[PDB]
RNA sequence: AAGGCGGCCCCCUGGACGAAGACUGACGCUCAGGUGCGAAAGCGUGGGGAGCAAACAGGAUUAGAUACCCUGGUAGUCCACGCCGUAAACGAUGUCGACUUGGAGGUUGUGCCCUUGAGGCGUGGCUUCCGGAGCUAACGCGUUAAGUCGACCGCCUGGGGAGUACGGCCGCAAGGUUAAAACUCAAAUGAAUUGACGGGGGCCCGCACAAGCGGUGGAGCAUGUGGUUUAAUUCGAUGCAA
């Protein structure tokens, strides 16, 4: 059910990658729900953790403004 | 009113001139079904104010009527003691009728020599935007902007 | 202000439309207690007989027993001070088998006691329920309108 | 949330883009639920009721197509 | 006194009132208006027309500073989230940003209990 | 296992499932006493306390409002060690075994096929919805049975009195646990059916409102009703429908 991974076989989303990871967050720094992304239950679940790690490491913003 | 969308009944052809607006005005003015007396009075006031103004009779009546035909009124579709008032723009069909009703209401307010003289002054000053109908219209128009929170 | 004991339970029980500010005729201890001494207006009605609409229902706490020669009682039929112009309405629309006249409040005016009286019908539980229903429903409708408007 | 007007943009479309961005982000819908406190008991109740209704409406709509030709 | 070229408008709309204020660049406010201070009070002041009038009154009290651009920051849920913007645009301003700032907690402090009206 | 558990990271650890492989050889299920865990509220000690909030203060509606609403606000909610062991602790369904038609899914493994797309064919674990036979007073359950059985434990025998008092135990306390008797009653009950009602929802009609017009209530005039007075003011009609 990993629509964005069927032809790639990544099998593990890494928080280091941002180029193919910023497509799963909207302009306001919110994760696009799997209901819309069409992502597998495990792949979306680990991608959320990867995005959280990136936010902790200041790779992705928490909010749009983030003053 | 609920399921029927009525049309409109034809008005008198106005034998003197041929103005359906004049027919509507005389029908509003007349009371108790006494058409003869009301028509005579309105014709006499018709002549007096036309000869007082100087211009053409109907061409002056139309310009005096369009100057106190209102544009937006205030209504209240609320139930209970508390009420909210909403402005509604009048359609052209009801605009002339409301203007004529205001004119005839303001006519019976002066102690002149006769009803024709009562009509004449308040009919002629409408062209110059004076009298009682114009006075109430310039406040009805202000009522719309008095509280225009909901429209 | 000058307001003294008023009956609001009767005001709730009735929907009075009549308001007469007629006065009252009293003895000494009556006005003594009315100035200070708790004259009670609860359970008040008139007793129109001849031209003598006594306020039958009215209690009072006596100031003292100074008037020892004659023994008085709080339960006295206090008379009424009303114009003959309006006394005809009481001569008339009081005998309707369902109409009464009751006292609402009692106050002072230039050291004279005036007891307000009014003509009422009487509410039975099934219309008090409707009155409370409407009272709460107006509030609920206004609240719903405000919530919808946001 | 952050909507900067591009070069030579009408005010109407500039405000419309802001409104659409706010609607997509769901800002007005978050305050309406964070204004008051909702206990976990009623939160789970509402979630279960919403899921049941969403399931039932879809089932009824799909099952009503194979009946009542017109 | 001073003359600023461009500023930042702030909106603090709610379900009862609307506050529009003007800042120069950094945090120094140089003009503000409210819906309750424009004649409207109680239920009427929560209407978007009150917010629109307050925005006009605030824009008419900033002429001394002579600003021309307004980086608007909309905050608070209320009818004044668009009427104030319309009034500011009609008052002759060239807005540069339409930023929306909202204090949405991340499941932080407990909100007050629900009203059992 | 239940209660319950939601940023991220680290340290220790319990539990569940599957591909293939060998042994241990009935070691297997349940359980009166007993022990342990056990929502929140509550109590003791030592801290912490931003927001919320019992008690409490003020305002407001109401005949009254010791409430619902508004403005503040203490215990509490938080941390560590301690105490009670109460819940609609609910799937109102005690644990295990096998047998008894299907469809649509959810999550998580595994074998093979040209894996050109979340292509297909099988097989397991958990769980959701619909439903056949069967069961039930009905609602409903329906391979995760409330279908037919087997092994074990607990409980029920009319509604009140009452899970109340006494009595034994636990507990600093609040209280928990085991648990009656006298007296009264002809019922107390649950699933469903037809009406009626809802300050429940949806749709529709009528001068019922909205846009008019004219009147009534104001002051005599012609009538009937109520009470008044008299010997009678003869009797009936007493909401809309007098
Ligand atoms: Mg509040
Ligand atoms: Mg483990
Ligand atoms: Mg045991
Ligand atoms: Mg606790
Ligand atoms: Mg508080
Ligand atoms: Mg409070
Ligand atoms: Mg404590
Ligand atoms: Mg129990
Ligand atoms: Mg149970
Ligand atoms: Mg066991
Ligand atoms: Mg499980
Ligand atoms: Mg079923
Ligand atoms: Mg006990
Ligand atoms: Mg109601």
């Amino acid at each position: 059910k990993f629509c964005r991974f069927t032809a790639e076989g990544v099998q593990e989303i890494d928080y280091k990658d941002i180029a193919t990871l910023k497509n799963y967050i909207t302009e306001s720094g919110k994760i696009v729900p799997s209901r819309i992304t069409g992502t597998r239950a495990k792949y979306q679940r680990q991608l959320a953790r990867a995005i959280k790690r990136a936010r902790y490491l200041s790779l992705l913003p928490y909010t749009d403004r983030h003053q | 009113p609920r399921r029927r969308v009525i049309g409109q009944r034809k008005i008198l052809p106005d034998p003197k001139f041929g103005s359906e607006l004049l027919a509507k005005f005389v029908n509003i003015l007349m009371v108790d079904g006494k058409k003869s007396t009301a028509e005579s009075i309105v014709y006499s006031a018709l002549e007096t104010l036309a000869q007082r103004s100087g211009k053409s009779e109907l061409e002056a009546f139309e310009v005096a009527l369009e100057n106190v035909r209102p544009t937006v009124e205030v209504k209240s579709r609320r139930v209970g003691g508390s009420t909210y008032q909403v402005p509604v723009e009048v359609r052209p069909v009801r605009r002339n009728a409301l203007a004529m009703r205001w004119i005839v209401e303001a006519a019976r307010k002066r102690g002149d020599k006769s009803m024709a003289l009562r009509l004449a002054n308040e009919l002629s000053d409408a062209a110059e935007n004076k009298g009682t109908a114009v006075k109430k219209r310039e406040d009805v128009h202000r009522m719309a902007e008095a509280n225009k929170a909901f429209a | 202000s000058a307001t003294i004991a008023l009956n609001k339970r009767a005001r709730h029980e009735y929907f009075i439309e009549e308001e007469f500010e007629a006065g009252l005729a009293l003895q000494g201890w009556e006005v003594k207690s009315l100035r200070a001494g708790k004259a009670n207006i609860s359970d008040s009605y008139v007793l129109l007989r001849d031209g003598e609409a006594f306020l039958f229902g009215a209690n009072i706490t006596p100031m003292a027993v100074a008037s020892t020669h004659v023994v008085c009682d709080p339960t006295r039929t206090r008379k009424l001070l009303l114009n003959q112009r309006e006394l005809d309405s009481l001569y008339g629309r009081v005998n309707r088998e369902g109409y009464t006249v009751v006292a609402l409040s009692l106050y002072w005016k230039n050291a004279w006691c005036k007891v307000k009286i009014g003509v009422a019908k009487g509410k039975k539980q099934h219309d008090k329920r409707s009155d409370i229903k409407e009272r709460e429903w107006q509030v609920d409708k206004a609240r719903i309108m405000k919530n919808a408007h946001r | 949330p952050v909507i900067k007007v591009r070069e030579n943009e009408p005010f109407d479309v500039a405000l419309r883009r802001f409104k659409r961005s706010c609607e997509k982000a769901g800002v007005l819908a978050e305050v309406r639920r964070r204004e008051f406190y909702e206990k976990p008991t009623t939160e789970r109740k509402r979630a279960k009721a919403s899921a049941v209704k969403r399931h039932a409406k879809k089932l009824a709509r799909e099952n009503a197509r194979r009946t009542r030709l017109y | 006194r001073k003359q600023v070229s461009d500023g930042v408008a702030h909106i603090h709309a709610s379900f009862n009132n609307t506050i529009v204020t003007i800042t120069d660049r950094q945090g120094n406010a140089l003009g503000w208006a409210t819906a309750g201070g424009s004649g409207f009070r109680g239920s009427r002041k929560s209407t978007p027309f009150a917010a629109q009038v307050a925005a006009e009154r605030c824009a008419d009290a900033v002429k001394e500073y002579g600003i021309k651009n307004l980086e608007v920051m909309v905050k608070g849920p209320g009818p004044g989230r668009e009427s104030t913007i319309r009034a500011l645009n009609a008052a002759g301003f060239r807005i540069t940003n339409i930023t929306d700032v909202t204090p949405i907690p991340h499941n932080g402090c407990r909100p007050p209990k629900k009203r059992r009206v």
